[PDB]
């Protein structure tokens, strides 16, 4: 988890749409739906193969 | 006396999507993608046939 970081506002979420996020500064393009997934207590993201 | 003999006709029908193999879901990628022109349309071919 992060500790310092710059000055972006931040803005809701947006959820079955094609959009691009931007979460902790991680830049992308997606589509976003609730999880079932499980992470540890300290993770931030998840991969792939 | 009857004798069995195997033999394989086909195997399975695969194409890869080149642009989002490539560089998924980016448009800065995707505009340098254009720039190794025909490269993607001479693999589909290939494998359309």
């Amino acid at each position: 988890p992060a500790t310092v970081c710059g000055p972006k506002l931040s803005t809701d979420l947006i959820k079955n749409q094609c959009v691009n996020f931007n979460f902790n500064g991680l830049t992308g393009t997606g589509v976003l739906t609730p999880s079932s997934k499980r992470f540890q207590p300290f993770q931030q993201f998840g991969r792939d193969v | 006396s009857i004798t069995t003999e195997v033999m394989p006709v086909s195997m399975a029908k695969t194409s890869v999507d080149c642009n989002m193999y490539i560089c998924g879901d980016s448009t800065e990628c995707a505009n340098l993608l254009l720039q190794y022109g025909s490269f993607c349309t001479q693999l589909n071919r290939a494998l359309s046939g």
